[PDB]
DNA sequence: TACAGATTTTATGTTTAGATCTTTTATGCTTGCTTTTC
DNA sequence: TTGAAAAGCAAGCATAAAAGATCTAAACATAAAATCTGTA
């Protein structure tokens, strides 16, 4: 045969058509009701779930220990009625209504920041709108949902859709040429809405704009009866990416999704306990099990005055919502674990959380831990640091050579030969306490405490070869550190 | 333990330490360990010999010099393994894996784990030896492949009945130190010093020596020799001694260069010899006195044309000297309208400027000088004794930068006609010299001036 | 003993690691339990560990070096010192070497003056030995792209002559003051 | 009148040729002063 | 001698230019699944 230049041995391509749709009902006058057929729409298919279901199970249950505690956090998780977002979901629903009845297409745009609640409420108005097409008033639809950072390949949307309408697995360019023809020249009479969530919008539009060009103009169409709903970040993201002109022909509704206050925060939290606060519990003195109304009666509280100030300290920040619930359960598990251990439980009054647990759940999240990491460091990395600092308080370059570093070591060792510390640490420092070794150059364990700062992300260092005019730098600004050194004696001291 | 220590000749301390560390058992045993020693230290040696004295264990040898990647790398990793597994044990049934499917760390580890799960059979758990000898030697190395190579250790199986151990024997200190955090076991090679080279070279490059094919012809052409072998010994012993102690300065403490140096004057001085002084080593040492001076480790100078003769010369003095002074050293022609020469140079400079890297220059200037300094050409009225600048001048000038003689702004696909090009010279003062003496031109002249 | 080693690495490595790694061979060396009696009272080998491991460090080199060497690296290190940048190349080394031997010479067995050809691999020798580097060459890059993207470019310092190459000094003179043995008689040029 | 054959479509790996930006050193203008010619 | 002129020297300075880091796209190259094309 023939010899390679270079060999490709594990190559995997998947089984998909190249045909487009408009080559299949050759006529347009021959295309038949697509509503009516088996593999269309997803009349019949609902199996997919039980091919790969069934495999993460076991047999077993030992009475697992349920304490009182752990119904508090399991109802206070980001997935177990909105209280706060009406506005949006009047506007969206009214929106998407007026759209399904009068059998058109229409384009939702919705920008907002992380934790807002977007994709929820969204959700939410599908799901009402399902619920109003199956009480017979609208004409049924679908819902096909596409996510932006669930996918390998950004151009990977297409063909979901096809699949998710057609039944067909094809590639993305052939799926591309299908849906403009279905959307395009398929008689109305034949088809059904469709109402595609394209999510994440941002991660799809990082090469080029044609995904989000395809989808909103697939809206312009008279023949088409979609209704697309995107969500982003950004709320100027198409102007920034497609041009003025061509979104202000697209004509698409636009909606903002402010942060949340200090009040709502807190009525989503107190909503989400209501049943449990101010309850009655029996609890089993000997193992510990709690069930909801020998043994013993006792009640849950949870104190109005922590979520106050867990909802205001949450809010003046970022104004999320998953962070505020996240440290309710962290204060709700610290409590929890106090119990536990005070009673002498184990895995398989009035009990409260104070503003205690709140606090200290709260300060885990603001504060720094290089202070006490400084505080806790050997003596040669300290004594770097305070010779990087002295050379900082001389040029004022906030760069400083190697070279000078250890010239600046061994002045600093060689002047204040006088205190006693630094008098008899000098020979395990130069000769590591050994009468054979001669008189080293730089210091026992140079590299060592070299690389311990470097690695943990204190210093930079740039990349040269020569190991005597490379430039290091300080990456904690400078008030840290000189905390750190003033919190030592001995270099205190000196 | 239950190892056997080898005897080595100045490596007492590193011999203990491999004892100590490596064995048959992987409950004891370390999964990485490093060697580091400069070039001729005795590593390898070392380490063969550890492993030739005691055959239990169990080894794997390559080396990462041949291969110039880590994609090789893996591959070789992966087909020596099979290799090595199935001639070890041939009872047990065992399919095959080809090792160009491996491309990538991650495809190693899946490969490795298949083939270690068929010999779960065995009785008691083992450990295979992979000695990567030579990690520091790869062509194209980065800071990255080593971090690899260290955890992949980890991903392996951890109850399987074959267990892969890594040995590395790396040349450089500041390569070492940059995973100085991860406390790995270390043992180092440290240099030699002149009494241990010695007698190592005497060792080594002593019993060889006698059977060769010279001295015995100088013996066969003389008369006998009692004592044969005793003196032939002696003899061979003398002249390591003399050639270490001539050339020690020059060779440092380097095996490989007197090892060569030794080979180099061998042939004539067991010719020098005779029997008048066979038994008398310091008559026959001053007899072949020559062979112990000069080293001698080495292979018109050129055969360019007359122009471009005068062309690299002229491009010398275009380089090496400042243009402001040009006019004191060339105007040699009188004047019709009224004026005055350059003043010249008041005081010499005292860096002898040949000791620099070369300037830049035009080549309007080169070909003014050029024509400057060229030989006069051999009813005056259609004369024109100047040479002049034809088409022959330009392609001996283009045979010149295409010879790596003239450099200019080095960039991919220069164009010769463009302001922004300029150009530099390319020779060291030993060779402009001799093209100058070889030609009659007296070039020091122009230089003695500024500094001698 | 043991305690003041163990004090010493708490104030200088703090890491257990690092001990566990002294410790290994040391009862893995002894053969009888009185040597590994006498092994822990007097921990003589963890001396003799700690020298090794600084047996090829900056200084642990510059003590196996030959009379020729040790002139050559004074004279660079002279050079590169008067310099406004540091930098240097062959030929002011070799004029320095000469003019040093010259007065040793002068001053005063009369020592050896070797010639330019034999002064060539010794300087290759020291440059293989990490004691000169380029002017600004950078050393290995952090992953396989940057390495991949320089190994298709020629640097300059590749076509320069020999003679002309600018390096880099890695040791200072006052390093060597420190270091070389007042006996030796290279010690009096080692300061301007 | 298929089907073993040749051809096309979608999908990544391997090496060469050229472009833009950042850091550091060399080149030329200016201003004031003074030796050299003549 | 004669200083007026040209030539020479030096300090302070701005600004072009060299050397290399970081990246993109064309040319060169291999491969599995689907379509196309002569004839049983
Ligand atoms: N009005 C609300 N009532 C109850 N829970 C809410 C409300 N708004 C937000 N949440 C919580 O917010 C959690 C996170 O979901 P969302 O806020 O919809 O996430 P998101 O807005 O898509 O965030 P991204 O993806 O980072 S933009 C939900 O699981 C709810 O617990
Ligand atoms: N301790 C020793 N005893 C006897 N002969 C030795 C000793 N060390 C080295 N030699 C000899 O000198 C040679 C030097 O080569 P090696 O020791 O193998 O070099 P090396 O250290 O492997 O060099 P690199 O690192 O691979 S360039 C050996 O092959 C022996 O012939
Ligand atoms: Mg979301
Ligand atoms: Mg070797």
């Amino acid at each position: 045969p023939v010899i390679r230049k270079f060999t490709k041995k594990n190559v995997a391509r998947a089984k998909k058509k190249y045909t487009p749709f408009s080559k299949r009902f050759k006529s347009i006058a021959a295309i038949p009701d697509l509503t009516s057929l088996p593999e269309f729409y997803g009349n019949s298919s609902e199996l997919m779930a039980s091919r790969f279901e069934n495999k993460l199970k076991t047999t077993q249950k030992h009475q697992i220990v349920e304490t009182i505690f752990s119904k508090v956090k399991k109802q206070l998780n980001s997935s177990y009625y909105l209280p706060a977002r009406e506005n949006e979901f009047a506007s969206i629903y009214l929106s998407a209504y007026s759209a399904i009845e009068s059998d058109s297409a229409t384009t939702i745009y919705v920008a907002g920041t992380p934790g807002v609640g977007k994709t929820l409420t969204v959700r939410e108005v599908v799901k009402e709108l399902l619920s109003s097409s199956a009480q017979r008033e609208i004409p049924d639809f679908l819902y096909v949902e596409i996510n932006g950072l669930k996918m390998v390949k950004p151009t990977d949307c297409y063909e979901t859709l096809w699949n998710k309408v057609s039944g067909e697995r094809l590639t993305w360019a052939a799926s591309m040429e299908s849906l403009e023809f279905y959307f395009k020249r398929v008689p109305k009479n034949k088809k059904k809405t469709i109402v595609v969530l394209l999510d994440e919008l941002d991660a799809m539009v990082t090469k080029s704009q044609d995904i989000m060009y395809n989808f909103f103009n697939w809206t312009t169409y008279e023949n088409a009866k979609l209704i697309v709903i995107a969500v982003a970040n950004t709320m100027d993201l198409p102007e920034r990416q497609l041009g003025n002109k061509i979104t202000s022909r697209i004509g698409f509704t636009r909606i903002m999704f402010t942060g949340y206050t200090h009040e709502e925060l807190k009525n989503i939290i107190d909503l989400r306990l209501k049943g449990l606060n101010d309850s009655f519990f029996y609890v089993d003195t000997k193992t510990g099990n709690a069930i909801l109304i020998d043994v013993r009666k006792v009640r849950l509280r949870m104190s109005a005055d922590a979520i106050e100030i867990a909802s205001r300290k949450v809010a003046s920040v970022s104004g999320d919502a998953r962070r505020a619930l996240k440290v309710c359960k962290r204060a709700a598990e610290i409590a929890e674990k106090h119990y536990m251990a005070k009673h002498g439980y184990g895995y398989d009054g009035v009990q409260t959380v104070h503003i205690t647990h709140v606090m200290k759940a709260l300060n885990e999240t603001l504060n720094s831990h290089v202070i006490t990491f400084m505080t806790r460091l050997s003596f040669t990395a300290k004594l770097f640091i305070y010779a990087l600092l002295n050379l900082m308080k001389k040029n004022g370059s906030q760069e400083q050579e190697l070279g000078d570093i250890v010239d600046e070591i061994k002045l600093l060792i060689e002047v204040n030969g006088s205190n006693k510390f630094v008098m008899e640490i000098a020979k395990t420092l130069f000769q590591q306490g050994s009468d054979n070794i001669s008189e080293q150059l730089r210091i026992i364990s140079w590299d060592f405490v070299l690389n311990q700062l470097l690695d943990a992300g204190i210093l930079f260092k740039q990349t040269m070869k020569n190991d005597r005019i490379c430039c290091v730098k300080l990456n904690i600004s400078v008030e840290e550190a000189k905390r750190a050194m003033n919190e030592d004696e001995t270099l205190r001291n000196l | 333990m239950n190892v056997t220590t080898p005897e080595v000749a100045f490596r007492e301390y590193q011999t203990n330490c491999l004892a100590s560390y490596i064995s048959a058992d992987p409950d004891i045993t370390p999964s990485n360990l490093i060697l580091q020693g400069y070039s001729g230290t005795g590593k390898t040696y070392t380490l063969k010999k550890y492993f030739n004295a005691n055959p239990n264990l169990h080894a794997v040898w390559l080396e990462p010099v041949e291969l110039v990647s880590w994609k090789p790398l893996l591959q070789a990793i992966a087909r020596t393994v099979q290799y090595k597994l199935k001639t070890l044990y041939p009872n047990i049934p065992t399919t095959d894996y080809d090792p160009l499917q491996v491309e990538e760390p991650f495809l190693l580890v899946k490969t490795l784990h298949n083939i270690f799960v068929q010999y779960e059979s065995l009785q008691e758990k083992t450990c295979l030896f992979l000695i990567l000898d030579g990690f520091d030697s790869l062509q194209d190395l980065d800071a990255a492949l080593f971090n690899k190579y260290i955890k992949l250790n980890e991903l392996l199986p951890k109850d399987s009945k074959i267990n892969i151990k890594f040995i590395y024997t790396m040349l450089e200190t500041s390569f070492l130190q940059r995973y100085s955090t991860h406390c790995i076991p270390t043992v180092m090679f440290p240099r030699y010093n002149v009494d241990e080279v010695s007698t190592i070279l005497v060792m080594s490059r002593c019993g060889e020596l006698m059977e060769d094919s010279c001295l015995r012809k100088r013996i066969i052409e003389e008369q006998i020799t009692d004592c044969t072998d005793d003196q032939f010994q002696n003899v061979a012993a003398n002249f390591i001694h003399l050639i270490v102690q001539a050339f020690h300065s020059y060779t440092g403490n380097d095996i490989f260069a007197l090892n060569d140096l030794i080979d180099f004057k061998w042939p004539k001085y067991v010719s020098r010899i005779t029997k008048e002084n066979i038994f008398e080593p310091l008559a026959l040492y001053k007899s072949a006195i020559k062979l112990f001076l000069s080293t001698d480790d080495n292979l018109q100078t050129y055969d360019l044309s007359i122009i471009s003769k005068y062309l690299l010369i002229a491009s010398y003095i275009c380089s090496y000297l400042e243009p402001r002074y040009d006019a004191s050293i060339f105007s040699r022609k009188t004047r019709i309208i009224q004026g005055r020469a350059a003043y010249g140079r008041r005081k010499k400079k005292e860096v002898n400027p040949r000791y620099l890297q070369p300037s830049l220059f035009a080549i309007e200037r080169l070909l003014a000088i050029f024509q400057a300094i060229f030989p006069i050409q051999g009813s005056a009225l259609r004369e024109e004794s100047l040479m002049k600048a034809n088409i022959e001048v330009f392609q001996n000038l283009s045979e010149l930068h295409t010879l790596k003689l003239i450099a200019t702004t080095m960039n991919k696909n220069i164009d010769y006609l463009s302001p922004k090009v300029r150009w530099k010279v390319n020779v060291p003062w030993e060779i402009i010299k001799e093209i100058s003496e070889s030609v009659h031109f007296n070039i020091s002249d122009y230089f003695s001036d500024i500094h001698e | 003993n043991l305690n003041r080693h163990i004090r010493m690495n708490f104030e200088t490595f703090r890491s257990l690691p690092t001990l566990k790694n002294s410790i290994i061979p040391l009862v893995a060396t002894s053969k009888n339990f009185g040597s590994l009696c006498t092994a822990i009272k007097s921990c003589s080998f963890l001396d003799i560990y700690n020298k090794n491991q600084l047996s090829n460090n900056l200084t642990g080199r510059l003590q196996s070096l030959s009379d020729l060497e040790l002139a050559i690296l004074i004279s660079a290190a002279r050079v590169a010192l008067r310099a406004k940048d540091g930098s240097f190349n062959f030929n002011l080394a070799y004029a320095e070497y000469e003019k040093m031997i010259k007065a040793i010479n002068s001053r005063i067995n009369t020592i050896k003056l070797w010639l330019k050809k034999d002064v060539k691999n010794v300087w290759e020798n020291l440059v293989q030995l990490d004691f000169f580097t380029e002017k600004s060459a950078v050393g290995l890059r952090d992953n396989a792209t940057a390495a991949f993207y320089a190994s298709n470019y020629q640097f300059q310092g590749t076509m320069i002559p020999f003679d002309l190459r600018s390096y880099q000094m890695q040791i200072i003179l006052q390093e060597l003051r420190r270091i070389i043995p007042k006996s030796n008689m290279y010690y009096s040029w080692t300061q301007l």
